[PDB]
């Protein structure tokens, strides 16, 4: 991630992973994609904030 | 100061100016001396940068 130490910084003074999530008519696409390399125990996964 | 004439008081301009001229002295080191500067980057932020 380019100016990683900014997001950390930033993410840091704020001192909360507080998160809503919200929904995004992602119109005609295959949300929830996955790979092999982030594994969730047996299944494959991804990045839980991430779709 | 108390004699038989009474009593009295009476100043010592010498050694009280001796003390204003010391005093008066650090005032003209301390007032006035101010340095001027400018263009000091901005102290405040009004987002988020980093």
């Amino acid at each position: 991630v380019p100016d990683y130490a900014s997001l950390r910084s930033l993410v840091a003074s704020s001192g909360t992973l507080e998160f809503n999530n919200e929904s995004f008519n992602w119109a005609g696409v295959t949300q929830n994609g996955t790979s092999s390399s982030c594994r969730r125990g047996s299944n494959s996964s991804f990045f839980s904030r991430l779709n | 100061h108390q004699n038989s004439e009474g009593r009295g008081q009476a100043a010592d301009l010498k050694s009280t100016q001796a003390a204003i001229d010391q005093i008066n002295g650090k005032l003209n080191r301390l007032i006035g001396k101010t340095n001027e500067k400018f263009h000091q980057i901005e102290k405040e932020f009004s987002e988020v940068e980093g």
